[PDB]
């Protein structure tokens, strides 16, 4: 069942024992600062044939996300609404020791961990995408295919959601989705007694834990979701929201000029 | 959600259970229940239910699937087809798998699993009621039953969800608060090392109003984990 | 008996030499008949030829040769070690010792090692030997990882670029048949420089 | 309605002749964490593979003892097609992965390697014809981007008849409406035929028409693709 | 998964030797040529309860095709067609190491080359097949089981799902639901389809490999055709490689045995 | 596939000896009779949000079983009667549980005991759906007695809707497992008993006594007279256990 | 529908009393250590065995007997209305069912840390598969000189308009009473297979009971005999 | 208490043999309940002195003894030895210091002394209850075999193809063709010259499994 990982990715103790050196001096390895994102690289309509899409490179972490618009019926939950159906997958060409199948649990939750930033910040107007009340309704297939697992995933996988949805134009050429505002997620990683953002795959193996921080313009927070094996003080998560949402400045600026605005 | 109500803070500053805005619901806690199961607990909030089971350390089915230095956690949460209102399919959900993961983070923090190296100890949780905060229900169980396996932990594990209705900042959410309200914010803990277990949050709220739920959460903590402590205590002698 | 090039860039499947040369056995060389064919992204050569490979990130083990490994996983009889090779390598509990195992639990899962392939062949995984001088724990430093293909060129051609590399930084660097150096500001860089540069010469510099 | 394929002049609804080839583009060395990697483009159809080089075997019992075990994944995104699809592995998919799988088992070198396992991975992220034959090149050209020993490049193209024309490099067009669809991959410089497929409908004599025309078609693209790894910096 | 079959039973490294003298004096071992197939057999109407069915023993090699037809919604992909539905399944039964479950990628192969080479050649038509259109249609399952691998299991699923296509009774449609007492006719046959494989040991190419020329081989390609001799699927298979001169004679060598089998195979039906 | 089980657990041999001369007194080692069922008990309404619940303790097993309805369209096949779907769950679908599951839906829907045909809201329309979701919560042996004790027990506590009232319900079944163990038969059997007997058989009675559902387990094999007497037994039991039962649904 | 027509008779122009036809087919398949065809009428069954071999994974083995492997599978074609080829629960079911009557007949104490291969296809069915796949499978198991202690012969007695009947058909699995399968070991007279579907009498019971085994004693000279038709 | 029920039948499992108590060693083909006695497979009852057995008329699967003498197939090569098929339930194992006579020296097996496919005259040496086969490839005539063709048969006809005291072996190993090894295994190795009037020999060890039955069989053999 959900069992603790087998296998595994083991960094070296002395890549580790320097990586913490670092920190003390408020720099990572890769030269950037504690609270730094990693490069970002946004190229809409990479797929061409998709409704929509966005490769992002977030540091050697790459991400691919298409669109795919249907007219299907609304559920027996509110006819009022179109759908959103987020797939996540960790291809086995992304890391070495990833395999072929369905999603996997950290693929579902990335799935599910998205689905839930774009559907609840209304991020994504459901209610806009009727065709017909009860009848005829657009549903959006969000897929998002991890293609190199560099390390922070949930964050790369959210700038290319949002990105892709900015990029979809809908048919029957009529108008890209009805959507509000643009959304980021931040994660804060407590590597010993540091709190680091956007950590990369070696920050990744030797963390305690992660928290992800979802933010709309309004710097409102809009998803919290907490990742590892380990734990954090309280004093922690309350700190790590306060660089998360600093952050969230920054970064909502720089997807907008991806975006086009 | 609709679009302007139902009411979720009533007329007069209560809910639509009766509750003060920082009351928690009823809790009722029974340990032992299970005969063919290392440890077992029954835990009940309000009307959500779950009964927990544990297999104590184990030898590993596969030998590949085991760790050298410490034990594998083994965690399941379903639900019942019966524990909703509309016949739920008893084949695990998206929603079902990704809970699994996250209930067995939260314990693998708790449980000195670095003492059984090469060893299996699983955990299995079924809701049998569902009125929201299942996930943390289940995993209360599950520490309790643990605790009722004579497995060993740092400390217990004690959860509530905090929430937001009607701009109202509001503790351990029923289903109507789940459905209806603006956020649905699950924390646990390991509140005698003030360590943080489990942390989602599903909706929206403001810097401020994610603070002062923060408070009111650690709080209603405070006193199921006293619950818990008095339920294993029980054998007085 | 024909050769058809000096020394270009030769892809796999590029016709090389036809006939009855001989030749030792090469794993970028491949001969049907009388045809020689590159089985390699490579450089053509010859002397008294061969290719000499531009691409490959995994290391191929011979006997004799010095490598610094990473332990993987610890056994009740000895240790595992990763030395960058489609195989993984194992180092007796005894060889580290002095010859037994008083049944304890040494070095843990992390650990980088310098040490000999003692025995390898096609039915076996890589041996290690820990005994010679140098040879053991390694516990400071960094330990830079590049193509195994690139060691030779991280040096020179007449033992030339080693003494560049170590007259602008750092110290004793060492070049393991590996594909991996053991440093002890940064250099990751230049030798990331000679790692990518290393198609075009003289070598260097800076 | 079935459009015209031939006008009318010799042309093709695209503006080739029967006997031109799509545009080619070719990369190499794409993603980080992976021993060798490609993108290849054939018009409208673009792939990317993945090569994780020579390594371990999980399970004992599925290597073999004097030879490597080649692990080839053929998979379409589900925004690939015009209607979306469902990412799990279809019956196509599945077919493609062992005939691709098989082309490469005539190529790579698996002797070198006994034990062990090379994982070549691939994912369509646009699909217009051709397919299994781009899918193929890119993970030819991601082994080579790795340094894993290879007989020869595998190069292919798609061969086919169209209004009783023979044509080379079928669109989509031209798959779903022409008369048959021939994809033909092989090692050029040894002169052997590794991919060898017919969907459709065909004479003893077209057959080989089409097989002469697919052979110099081949013989192009082998070319793009040995320069593509050439780019050295000479 | 997609890999390297770990199994290979492990053909003796002496055994090749024999197989490989036997021929060039140009000789098999079961005392056929080259260009020969093995003794062959058809059984129509083998598994009662299928609409149609045969049971083919091709040498050692044993196959049973039955169709199924049911009447279902079209697709609104172009609706004036009724179906084909394909399914072969190497059967734990027919070889140790065949295990149960889902099929394979080799029964996969085999129910998809089997598919192509009937609805290709337009021999099952269709024709036909809507009873009133984009609306209802009749859906024909065939389902090939393997129950012996004797080697050239392919050609032996062809005969047996063109043999059974033939033998298919259908029934009346009345408003709506069918019946059974009231066969209406065949199937909407144009023309039956023979497939013939032609495998390359050592240097030489060999007509209806069997299990231990299988084993041996470097590759083999199957040639499918109609009684016009048109070719209308090609599909090559195994580890190895072939030359283009041993494709063009492989054709060739396939081809003047398909007179002989589409005549076996007519013999066998009318 | 269908494999023989590999996890074994094992039977000391010397338990098993003490265990047979309990046996050549008439007595087992929780004190019973050798004809005599465990303690047992049944609450109606455990699973609140269930249409009708029963959480069944029957010695060491414990099994609980929710009932939901819905409204579907009736099968091709007969479309004047509703529906029943009985799935079982072993909660440490198997192969046991498929099994349970089987035998648990034969022997309610062949004893007539619910009446499908009264299920029908508009014939060949709409139709009621009986689903009915059996979860072994502790496997203490004889498990498919205690899955069936508690199916009837939750199809008892079945409130209708539009609330209206219970199902046609005819009558209630008990189902009656004897195991022979060494040369013995045993009714009712535990865990230890289920580890070391040869096989086991089930027999299901409606009120008559008459015999609606047999299914025989295990790995060994009983004789023809083994089999006559067990159903004796069995029969004579199935008036012990009928009426406590009753007394539990509140007849 | 009428089952037992006024004047003793059946749907079919049976007695009561008596056997549908049978055929068996010993050695039909070249690949397996054991096989036979098995024909009830209008059921037929086909089994392969493949003799004590090593399990592939290592925990799924006994250090003291052989595992067996046994499945039950029916043919998309062998029914009226096609069937899903994927194991249905019926079809999980049986092979347990099937198994277990298996158990206590092949000896598996001699040879450990094995494991045996039974496999069997439903080519036709019409009431009584379980038993001639089980049947068929016996018989493939002695075609293959795997020690057992008996041959497993089995019939399905039942009831039909009252009237106890030996070998059900279609037409009275699906409109009669009751439905008894019972298969045996006749030579150690230990009952291997035993289910009833549908309702009898405590003596209706053993009426049954008493048909069934002289049916079984038919059926085991017909199984007895095809493995003699070695040459004898 | 006494009574034999058969004369020299061919016997099915689950078939009657004896009555009462009889002084018979334990054997795989007939199980003892009680005072009954039972064939356990389809084979043939013979009766000599007092004893009474049942020699299989099936099996292809060969059931090891220690001390035997098998042809084996090389199926994989190990570190320390290689991985051998003797058709028993269980794989067998050649130590490589067995063949070798001495430990693998540091760079050896390739493959070498044996290889995948490669076929292998040898004894078990050791095999029992807790172990899978030991081989020895040590005594006159074991070891590689590197010519030939090799004849696989049911290994419980065994007896039958070398015949009473060795007879069928003879008759055999003269009208051809030999030396026609006989591997207690179900595999003869035959070294027939022979180009190409042949050893379709084969076709003779067929006949044997045919009617093993049918007597006196060596000169039906002609």
């Amino acid at each position: 069942m959900s069992s603790t990982p087998s296998n595994q990715n083991i960094i070296p103790i002395i890549k580790k024992e320097s990586i913490v050196s670092l920190f003390e001096k408020g720099i990572r390895q890769d030269g950037r600062k504690l609270t730094d994102y990693r490069p970002l690289s946004i190229t809409l309509d990479y797929a061409k044939k998709a409704d929509g899409s966005a490769l992002v490179k977030l540091g050697t972490t790459m991400v691919l996300a298409g669109t795919k618009l249907e007219i299907d019926k609304p559920y027996e939950d509110t006819p009022n609404q179109g759908n959103l159906i987020v797939n996540v997958e960790l291809l086995p060409l992304a890391y070495t020791t990833f395999e072929p199948g369905p999603p996997d649990e950290n693929a579902i939750e990335l799935a599910r961990v998205v689905d839930r930033s774009l559907r609840d910040s209304k991020a994504l107007d459901l209610t806009k995408l009727v065709i017909e009340p009860g009848k005829s309704v657009w549903t959006v297939w969000l897929d998002v295919y991890v293609l190199d697992y560099g390390g922070n995933v949930l964050d790369a996988c959210t700038l290319a959601s949002v990105a892709a949805l900015y990029n979809t134009k809908v048919y029957k050429v009529v108008g890209k989705l009805p959507l509000n505002y643009p959304v980021v997620t931040i994660s804060v990683a407590k590597v010993d007694k540091y709190l680091v953002v956007d950590p990369d795959l070696d920050e990744e193996s030797i963390m305690d834990a992660k928290i992800s921080f979802s933010y709309t313009p309004d710097l409102k927070i809009v998803g919290i979701q907490k990742s590892g094996k380990g734990s954090m003080s309280l004093q922690d998560i309350d700190q790590a929201e306060n660089t998360a949402r600093s952050t969230a400045v920054k970064l909502l600026e720089e997807l907008k000029k991806h975006l086009g605005i | 959600l609709q679009v302007e109500r139902p009411k979720l803070i009533l007329d007069d500053g209560k809910r639509t259970d009766g509750r003060k805005p920082d009351e928690l619901r009823s809790i009722k806690i029974e340990l032992g229940v299970l005969k063919n199961a290392d440890g077992s607990a029954i835990f009940e909030m309000g009307n959500t239910k779950a009964i927990a089971a544990v297999y104590g350390p184990k030898e590993m089915h596969p030998r590949h699937l085991s760790l050298p230095d410490r034990a594998v956690l083994r965690v399941r949460y379903h639900m019942t087809p019966f524990s909703t209102d509309e016949r739920k399919n008893p084949a695990p959900s998206r929603r079902e798998i990704e809970l699994s993961k996250v209930i067995r983070e939260a314990l693998e923090s708790a449980v000195l699993v670095e003492l059984f190296p090469r060893t299996a100890i699983d955990v299995f949780t079924e809701i049998l009621q569902a009125d929201a905060g299942s996930r943390l229900v289940s995993l209360m169980a599950a520490s309790l039953a643990l605790a009722d396996a004579g497995i060993p932990m740092r400390d217990l594990i004690a959860g509530v969800a905090v929430g937001k209705a009607d701009g109202v900042i509001i503790l351990d959410l029923n289903e109507t608060e789940d459905m209806w309200g603006e956020a649905d914010m699950p924390i646990a803990m390991m509140p005698s090392l003030n360590q943080v277990t489990l942390f989602q949050l599903n909706g929206s709220m403001t810097p401020d109003e994610f603070r002062q739920a923060f408070d009111l959460a650690v709080k209603g903590i405070n006193i199921i984990y006293n619950l818990e402590r008095e339920a294993l205590k029980s054998k007085y002698v | 008996k024909i050769v058809l090039q000096p020394r270009s860039i030769v892809v796999p499947g590029e016709l090389l030499a036809e006939g009855e040369f001989q030749i030792p056995w090469s794993p970028y060389i491949l001969k049907i008949n009388s045809k020689y064919y590159s089985t390699v992204v490579g450089l053509f050569d010859v002397k008294d030829f061969e290719v000499i490979p531009l691409e490959g990130s995994f290391y191929y083990p011979k006997i004799n040769d010095i490598v610094i490994g990473l332990v993987e996983d610890v056994e009740i009889y000895g240790w595992v070690v990763d030395i960058k090779a489609p195989y993984k390598a194992y180092l007796p509990a005894s060889n580290l010792l002095g010859r037994s195992i008083n049944v304890g639990e040494y070095l843990d899962v992390g650990d980088y090692v310098i040490a000999r392939i003692e025995n390898f062949d096609r039915s076996i995984d890589p041996v290690l030997s820990v005994k010679g001088k140098d040879l053991g724990r390694v516990s400071n430093g960094i330990v830079i990882d590049i193509m195994p293909v690139k060691v030779p060129r991280v040096i020179g051609k007449n033992k030339s670029m080693y003494e560049t590399l170590t007259s602008k930084s750092g110290c004793s660097i060492f070049v393991a048949n590996n594909g991996r150096i053991w440093a002890t500001e940064i250099l990751i860089e230049a030798i990331r420089k000679i790692e990518n540069e290393s198609h075009i010469k003289g070598l260097t510099d800076r």
